[PDB]
């Protein structure tokens, strides 16, 4: 395709923050990748920001210092941005520009692709139509994940949520198995993971933790330190999700996208936007976060005649642990479903500490059902809610209301109460329980009751599943 | 309990960084064996620079590219010294059709103190009139420019096509 | 927010 | 490529600067004909916009402006240890020697170092003529003093033979004391290493925390632990027992250099410190010595500049990083980073600069993190394969005592520990005032493992102390509307034990010699105590309630008041006035007596 | 020194507000002082404020009206502001810009000081432990004065701030009076007063205070009334602590600053940058204000090999009772505390109506003790604190539910209260307090608990003051 020698200019006409202005450049073109070279010898990619007759503008990546206005060669590549994806990039690990950085060689490219993606038709998606497995029993039990399913996770500061997604990357899978284990050989399941706004600590620990699991054959990762430049934190999403739709829609596979910290993301991008002298929007962040986040989000699903699915889970952090803080207000809008973690149960040192009583989900109701798992999960589910709601609102009564005064009812409710804290929520970081395991420990937690008090579950199933 | 824990759990340490150092070989000797391929392609076009009839031609078309390329009032083209009666030619010959292929009328001058490094395999660069603009074009970057747009085609061809690829796009 | 877009408005004199 | 320009303009500390193209970014330049140190931070053309570090009173248009070829940097050499020094490191003790006045001269232009002491050099011993060398590699030492022996090394980026080695003896850094011939060309070198103060230092590898650091406040040491090689910050208004945890870190700690950068500082404050931190002393090898020695000092008071007040903390933590590639463990201490942030905002406001909440530049957080990150422990350059750490230790003052402000949230967001204090504390003035509910801690479980091969017994202790307290919060949110009417026998227990928890074992008197540090072990055998007592009368409550004459808190107050007695008065076991043994001992026996005493009344 | 004539221009390219730029200056100096001659034949002055090119801008202090186009000149003086000092300043009365008002002769200069202040090598900075006695047991005994300190007096509209002052002014003193009587005779403070946007009845109770007092030989003055042009605000205050620096370092005498009504400063801070158009901060005043007030409040503390001493007590006023207003907040943050004249206690007739439990002075703590002032001083302090602390707390749960489900003890606290505001706060007009009578005070106060109750005061001082 591209035959035509490179352009290169010693014109600088002045620099101002994170930004430099040239001009006389030949027919430029927005969104065009421009290298650079300093008197010292060193090497710095950029992009063009601005665009007006001969003037140009590019925001260098790595951050201005040192650029003398004579001395300063700015190549230009005539080419936007260009992920090469490729299906070998499993087990890999890579930095926020792609760079690998796990003293393994250059990606010997398979394919070329749109950093940017396209929209997929709304025409060719398809209804999600089974369950997954993460690995934690307090989640798929009690809220089940579809394929396709855009579901987040609201965490705050100083809360364990990066290990409850380490446990999720180390454990998340498929259950197939219900008819036969020698069907469920055929495994095509992968996971792409993208730490970004990441300190140091936690980076390696993350990367130790996966080398750990041993199951990095399938995983493929994205790093992005705080130190890295600020402009790379908006560039980690966009290269990993090519890298999930080249995987999903050209190998068939089933491909779990997993973000962290947006709250990152979105400093990164309100910095950018003050730097390009934008103007302010709402609380200080700019206008199109909406459509920002909608296209980030917006890349999954399943698409008609191709045997694959993207399912997200994206992470976040909310400032002061105010709900209505924009970042998830919009999060909320754009996705289905939402998954809470609390600070007193983290101060009741369980772990997880997830609080499924403000956990919701949207496609609960079409994700399970006969066949694909047992006929006998959404009644459990409910009969688990109800009586842990009525458990709790029953402490908050006997708070007051004198341990004396209570029927021993009561104490049945009280005693649901601390079994399902101390076992369902309660499984340790290791603790690999399945589904089928997790509706085991949900009927030996109802069956503490009669039938009579299971007012939520169906006399048909009763006669079958309640004298076990 | 926790010493059985601690053992198996260890085994696996050990066992998966052995099979992620395997794997990484693996690849490795594969980068190795691409350079090497670059390396042969580096060395034969540097012999095939020697034929001198094919390179009359292909220095007229490197040239008229950057003439094009650049589109300046003044100009400058500098190439190896040895080399000089040849781009003299290939001058002659370009500026007339460019003139008539633009409606325009250009100053083109060729220096006769600075030239490029002998190392240099060979083409040209050109300059602007104020030495601000110049447009590089020798057979080295040519080279990589190609070879780095072409990578996918040439593992197509030297590893096969991949087992799981069901589409094109 | 209005003030600062008085002087970005200024600015461009 | 002239060399002089001319003063365009001036407004405030910005100044604009003609006739210079053969410039570039954040270089230093001189100013007027008092020779300001300036730098530049905008192009555009032929002009520029240069940000001055002193007051611009009086100067004119058409002042000459001396270009350099070379950023900011700070010196680095012997000497350094054992001083106090400016934003730009500049010695005021030196100035007011050669001065022998009381000011600050406008643009006085002294050494960093001295230039006319000689020191005892030493080289390695080990590298003849010939020998390749690398960056980083040590070649000689020089006693600082008494305590300290400062490395001497070869700056990194740099490589090739030895020519010649001057033997020992003393020398100064005027002279050649290395000569090296790299391949093809040749340079001689001194004691004086010259480092951008904007660049990170390079290292081997990075390591991971494995090691505890010692402090003498119990609270945030058994509760939110701080390692070696650790990030944390310290919020509030003011240093509210700051100085202090600085002064006891130093006194009681494995820590080998002591950084402590003042930013923003109240006049008599950092009189308070110089002239007190140096006659505080410390028992080495049992002579004492001053803990000067292993100090320095970066003064900046408020009246200062904004352009100081940025620089300070960045050559603050130079000094720091070069002290780590040393192979020492280091220990930094920031102050009102607030202040810091506060006047980048001005001199971001002054630029034109589109603001994006509440003034602060959104680049804040990115600039913040550039600093706090160059922390940890490394494996570093060189062929000694020596080994080294530095922890720093931040310092927030919120507007308002809140998280509120972009500032403290966007440190609180990148910071491993976090420190909050609580004001209602700070006013019950049950000091050190921490909060111990909106504080955290990312390294209990690294410090699980260390805490296991060592003592066995910390980790599930301190577990129940935290589940404890922390009932006892929840119970207390409980009753304030019942007046404690529905307290139980129970949450009489619960409520009792974590209210002794609270007085005796959450607060120290740093003005008393039984207080002013508990170390690990002392720490760990209160807390075993605490839950030991607590156990027991759960369990005897327990079972004479299944069985039979049920036992409430009345009878347990009876009959075991002098265990109780006892146990508050642990706090009081002076290490001091007593050895080890008689304290361990002692908590050992009162351990005894309180099980004797539960015998006696099961 | 300069002996070359000065220029003179009559090129005004306009005037804006209270400014006014010319045209055609031969090397303009930054922050010189230029002299306008109208056209009716006054003159007055200005200050040059930015520079550039051959463009130049001043500000008047006098305020600009009926300046022509074409008739005005404007004389270059080529020197900063150079103002004249000398020890015969005392008893006398200036206006804002050292133009006398008394009637006396013009200023005879002893010398000329540079107005902005060098400052001084933070190295030789004493540090001071030497105590101020007031009378005042507000200040005294619970956030006491020591020489040297920068302690500010916050209060609003409506309250008696001024007659404290003039009070606080009127029996200044130290508290070594214990040895020979011509040791503590000796001792005596110089005046210097800077009222800031007052008006007249302020001004004539502080000279009919001072005249009272017979103290005018050692007092200083500088008036600002609020019908004088407003801009001259900026640097009255200056002026004032150039002559407390030569004061204090010249002649060697303690001396005492007062600054009054800073709210009225920052307004012209904010006017006059207002005018320039420059990029603003909080609440529309400049991003500056700090490095502003930094530079203006630092100016204190004591000298190695020197005598004097500077010890500056600045008011102000708090908009509409805001503690979180910018100006105090600041305030807060240079200084070293409060003392906070509180509102409510003046609307209960209580005066000095001042709430110590926010009232802060972080030197009181070592410039207390054995020797100083007493062994016995710190425990009754923070006790006394705490105790006020708790009954606050009291009247608080009081007011969520009331005496039903309180007991005995929340009675005794709240006797304490009212009994504190009835004996310790409340003093008089002319009551003179001694520090040793104020803790008597105290500890007549702390006897209404028992001796155990107390927990912050060791056993060790009861057993030897508690008992009577």
């Amino acid at each position: 395709y591209l035959s035509q020698p490179r352009l290169t200019y010693k014109t600088v006409s002045g620099v101002n923050g994170p930004l430099v202005i040239l001009d006389h450049v030949k027919f430029p073109r927005y969104a065009e990748i421009v290298h650079l070279t300093l008197p010292d010898g060193t090497k710095r990619s950029g992009q063009v920001l601005e665009v007006s007759g001969s003037k140009a503008v590019v925001q260098v990546f790595e951050g201005t210092s040192g650029i003398d206005a004579k001395k300063t060669s700015c190549e230009f590549t005539g080419d936007i941005l260009r992920t090469p994806v490729s299906e070998d990039m499993l087990g890999r690990v890579f930095n926020g520009s792609g760079k690998p950085i796990d003293r393994g060689p250059v990606v010997l490219a398979e394919d070329f692709l749109d950093i940017m993606g396209q929209p997929i038709n709304p025409q060719c998606r398809i209804y999600p139509e089974e369950m997954i497995q993460t690995g934690i029993s307090a989640i798929d039990g009690m809220n089940s994940i579809a394929r396709g399913q855009k579901i987040p996770i609201f965490s705050a500061a100083g809360l364990p949520h990066n290990e409850i997604a380490a446990q999720i990357c180390r454990q998340a899978g498929l259950v197939k198995k219900s008819k036969d284990v020698v069907d469920y050989s055929e495994e095509n399941f992968a996971i792409v993971f993208a730490a970004m706004g990441v300190n140091m600590e936690t980076a390696r620990f993350f990367k130790s933790d996966f080398e750990e699991n041993g199951s990095m054959d399938n995983v493929c990762l994205f790093l992005n330190l705080a130190n890295d430049p600020t402009i790379e934190r908006i560039i980690t999403p966009r290269l990993a999700l090519t890298t999930a739709e080249f995987l999903a829609y050209q190998c068939e596979k089933h491909v779990l996208v997993i973000l962290t910290d947006m709250s990152s993301y979105a400093e990164a991008l309100r910095e950018v936007s003050a730097a390009r002298e934008e103007v302010p929007g709402r609380r200080g962040f700019p206008g199109y976060m909406y459509t920002d986040l909608a296209t980030i989000y917006e890349r999954a699903g399943r698409v008609e005649g191709r045997n694959g699915s993207i399912t997200q889970i994206p992470i976040l952090t909310m400032p002061n642990d105010d709900i209505t803080h924009p970042i998830p207000d919009l999060t909320g809008y754009i996705t289905e479903g939402q998954i809470y973690v609390d600070r007193q149960l983290h101060n009741r040192q369980i772990y997880p500490p997830i609080n499924v009583l403000p956990s919701l989900s949207r496609l609960m109701k079409s994700a399970i059902g006969e066949g694909m798992t047992r006929k006998d999960h959404a009644d459990v589910s409910n009969q688990l809610y109800a009586c842990y709601a009525i458990g709790k609102d029953v402490q908050a009564m006997k708070a007051v209301v004198g341990e004396e005064a209570l029927t021993s009812d009561d104490l049945l409710y009280l005693e649901f109460l601390q079994k399902f804290e101390k076992n369902f929520i309660t499984q340790g970081p290791y603790e690999n329980r399945t589904v089928y395991e997790t509706l085991d420990i949900g009927w030996q937690l109802l069956r503490i009751f009669p039938k009579e008090m299971l007012k939520r579950i169906p006399q048909s199933t009763l006669s079958e599943f309640y004298p076990r | 309990e926790k010493k059985e824990k601690q053992i198996e759990q260890q085994k696996k340490i050990q066992m998966s960084n052995l099979m992620n150092q395997a794997r990484l070989k693996v690849l490795r000797a594969r980068d190795d064996l691409i350079t090497d391929l670059l390396n042969e392609a580096k060395q034969r076009l540097s012999k095939v620079v020697k034929d001198t009839t094919r390179y009359q031609v292909l220095l007229d078309g490197l040239v008229l590219q950057g003439l094009y390329q650049l589109l300046e009032p003044r100009m400058i083209v500098r190439c190896r010294k040895q080399d000089f009666p040849l781009v003299k030619a290939a001058v002659q010959k370009a500026i007339p059709m460019y003139k008539i292929a633009t409606k325009k009328d250009v100053d083109v001058q060729i220096d006769q103190e600075a030239y490029l490094p002998e190392e240099i395999a060979g083409g040209v660069e050109i300059y602007n009139g104020d030495r601000k603009i110049k447009v590089s074009n020798t057979l080295e970057s040519r080279l990589d420019l190609i070879a780095q747009q072409m990578m996918p085609e040439v593992r197509g061809a030297l590893f096969g096509a991949n087992a799981n690829r069901k589409f094109l796009d | 927010f209005y003030r600062l877009k008085k002087i970005q408005e200024k600015k461009k004199i | 490529e002239s060399t002089f320009g001319y003063v365009h303009g001036v407004s405030g500390p910005v100044v604009t600067a003609c006739d210079m193209a053969g410039a570039a970014m954040y270089e230093l330049v001189r100013v007027g004909h008092s020779e300001l140190v300036g730098e530049i931070i905008r192009l555009e053309g032929d002009m520029a916009t240069i940000q001055v570090y002193e007051e611009t009173s009086g100067v004119s248009v058409g002042d000459p402006v001396l270009r350099t070829g070379k950023p900011l940097s700070v010196e680095l050499g012997p000497g350094i240890m054992g001083a106090i020094f400016d934003g730009i490191q500049r010695p005021l003790s030196d100035i007011s020697s050669q001065t022998q006045s009381i000011y600050i001269p406008r643009g006085v232009n002294v050494s960093a170092l001295s230039r006319d002491i000689k020191w005892e050099f030493i080289p390695s011993k080990n590298l003849r003529v010939g020998s390749h060398i690398t960056g980083g590699d040590i070649y000689g030492i020089v006693n600082e003093n008494s305590l300290i022996k400062h490395k001497i090394m070869l700056p990194p980026r740099n490589r090739g033979s030895v020519t010649y080695i001057a033997p020992p003896g003393n020398y100064d850094a005027s002279d050649v004391v290395l000569e090296l011939e790299f391949e093809g060309v040749k340079e001689k070198f001194s004691m004086v290493q010259v480092w951008p103060v904007r660049q990170v230092r390079p290292v081997t590898e990075k390591l991971p925390a494995n090691h505890p650091l010692l402090t003498g406040q119990r609270v945030l040491d058994a509760l939110f632990p701080c390692v070696q090689g650790g990030t944390t910050a310290i919020p509030g208004a003011f240093g509210c027992g700051k100085t202090v945890i600085s002064q006891s870190l130093s006194k009681y700690s494995n820590s080998d250099v002591i950084i402590y950068v003042g930013c923003g500082e109240r006049g008599n404050e950092m009189s308070e410190v110089l002239r007190d931190f140096p006659e505080l002393t410390m028992e080495v090898d049992g002579k004492v010595e001053s803990i000067m020695k292993r100090t320095a000092l970066v003064a900046n008071t408020s009246n200062m500049p904004v352009a100081a007040r940025e620089a300070s903390i960045y050559t603050g933590i130079t000094l720091s990083e070069y002290f780590r590639d040393m192979g020492y463990h280091v220990s930094m201490m920031a102050d009102s980073t607030s202040r810091w942030a506060e006047a980048l905002r001005e001199i971001s406001g002054r630029l034109a600069e589109m603001p994006a909440d509440s003034g602060y530049p959104a680049y804040l957080g990115a600039r913040l993190a550039s600093f706090y990150e160059r922390a940890g422990r490394v494996k570093c350059l060189g062929n000694p394969e020596r080994e080294g750490s530095v922890s720093i230790v931040g310092a927030v003052s919120p507007p308002g005592g809140d998280f509120s402000d972009p500032v403290t949230s966007a440190t609180l967001g990148i910071v491993q520990v976090f420190w909050g204090l609580d004001k209602k504390l700070a006013q019950r003035k049950h000091f050190p005032s921490v909060n111990w509910l909106i504080s955290y801690s990312k390294y209990m479980r690294a410090l699980d493992e260390y805490y296991d091969k060592h003592f066995t017994e910390f980790v599930p202790l301190r577990t129940k102390a935290k589940e404890i307290l922390q009932e006892e919060e929840d119970l207390a949110e409980i009753v304030q509307l019942v007046g404690k009417a529905s307290l139980a026998e129970t949450d009489k227990i619960t409520l009792e034990v974590a209210k002794l928890i609270k007085d005796d074992f959450l607060q120290q008197n740093g003005y008393t010699p039984y207080d002013r540090f508990c170390p690990f072990y002392k720490t760990v055998g209160m807390l075993s105590n605490m839950i030991s007592f607590y156990d027991m009368a759960r369990r005897a409550v327990e079972t004479t309630a299944q069985s039979d004459n049920k036992i409430t808190w009345s009878i347990i107050r009876e009959h075991m008041g002098e265990i109780l007695y006892k146990l508050s008065s642990m706090k009081f076991k002076d290490p001091v006035k007593d050895g080890e043994a008689k304290i361990k001992a002692d908590y050992a026996q009162l351990l005894e007596d309180m099980q004797n005493a539960f015998r006696s009344l099961e």
